[PDB]
C-alpha cells in the first residue's frame, strides 16, 4: 500500500521551489550573452557557450538545494556536478523544446534554436540525432513538473559517476529520491500515462549517459584548437575540461 | 582537482 510520506512531500516541495528559483521561463537574461549569429564556421559558438555557461550556474544552484546533497564532501559535490552538468542541461532544456519544428524555443526568434544552430556551435548528427530523439521521447512522457524535478535531482546524485569517493552515501541520497519518485508515480500519476513511467524515466538517464559520452567526444574535438577554446567561458572550461 | 569557480559556486 504505497503512500506519500510527509518527508517525501517535503522533498517534492523543495525540488519544485529549487527549480523555480533556477529556471527563468521568461528567458530575460539571454540579452546578456554574446549575440547569436546565423546566416558559417562556428558562428553560434559564442552565444551557445554563454548560454551553456549560464546553464551550468543554474544547475549548480539547483543541485545545492537537493535534500542530502550538502552532506556530501566538496570533492564528491564537484565530481557529481562535472559529470552530470551536460545531462541536466539536456534534461532541463526539454522545457523549452517543441515537437512542432524540433527546436528549443526560448521566447523569441533570436533565442529559438534548431539543429543547424547546434551544429553551428560545432556539433554533428552523431550527437544531435540522438539528442533530438531524446528530447522527443522525453516530451512524449508528458512528465508532471514534480517528476521532472525529481529526474533532474536523481541524475545529479548518481553513485557510479567516475571519481566518486563516498559511493554508499551518494547511493543513499539517490535512493531516497528514487523512492520518492516511484511513490509519486503510483499516487499522483494516473493511468495510462503512468504505465512503466519509472522504467521509462530511468531509460532516459541511460540515454543521457550515451549523450554525455558523445558530447564529451565532440567537445574534446572542438576544444582542441585553442582558437575555439578562446571563445568559451572560464566556467565552461573548468567544468567541461581544458 | 582544481575547480575554484565550481567550488565557489557550491559553498555555503
Ligand atoms: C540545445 C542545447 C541542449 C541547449 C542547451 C541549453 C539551453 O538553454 C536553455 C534551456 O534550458 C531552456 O529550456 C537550450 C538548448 C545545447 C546543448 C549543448 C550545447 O553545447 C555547445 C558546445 O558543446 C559548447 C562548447 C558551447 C558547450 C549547446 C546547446
Amino acid at each position: 500500500r504505497p503512500k506519500l510520506s510527509e518527508e517525501q512531500q517535503h522533498i517534492i516541495a523543495i525540488l519544485l521551489d529549487a527549480h523555480h528559483k533556477t529556471y527563468d521561463p521568461t528567458y530575460a537574461d539571454f540579452r546578456d550573452f554574446r549575440p547569436p549569429v546565423r546566416m558559417s564556421p562556428l558562428s553560434m559558438l559564442p552565444h551557445l557557450a554563454d548560454l551553456v555557461s549560464y546553464s551550468i550556474q543554474k544547475v549548480i544552484g539547483f543541485a545545492k538545494m537537493i535534500p542530502g546533497f550538502r552532506d556530501l564532501t566538496s570533492d564528491d559535490q564537484i565530481v557529481l556536478l562535472k559529470s552530470s552538468a551536460i545531462e541536466v542541461i539536456m534534461l532541463r532544456s526539454n522545457q523549452s523544446f517543441t515537437m512542432d519544428d524540433m527546436s528549443w524555443d526560448c521566447g523569441s526568434q533570436d533565442y529559438k534554436y534548431d539543429v543547424t544552430d547546434v551544429s553551428k556551435a560545432g556539433h554533428t548528427l552523431e550527437l544531435i540525432e540522438p539528442l533530438i530523439k531524446f528530447q522527443v521521447g522525453l516530451k512524449k512522457l508528458n512528465l508532471h513538473e514534480e517528476e521532472h524535478v525529481l529526474l533532474m535531482a536523481i541524475c545529479i546524485v548518481s553513485p557510479d559517476r567516475p571519481g566518486v569517493q563516498d559511493a554508499k552515501l551518494v547511493e543513499a541520497i539517490q535512493d531516497r529520491l528514487s523512492n520518492t519518485l516511484q511513490t509519486y508515480i503510483r499516487c499522483r500519476h494516473p493511468p495510462p500515462g503512468s504505465h512503466q513511467l519509472y522504467a521509462k524515466m530511468i531509460q532516459k538517464l541511460a540515454d543521457l549517459r550515451s549523450l554525455n559520452e558523445e558530447h564529451s567526444k565532440q567537445y574534446r574535438s572542438l576544444s582542441f584548437q585553442p582558437e575555439n577554446s578562446m571563445k568559451l567561458t572560464p566556467l565552461v572550461l573548468e567544468v567541461f575540461g581544458n | 582537482k582544481n575547480h575554484p569557480m565550481l567550488m565557489n559556486l557550491l559553498k555555503d
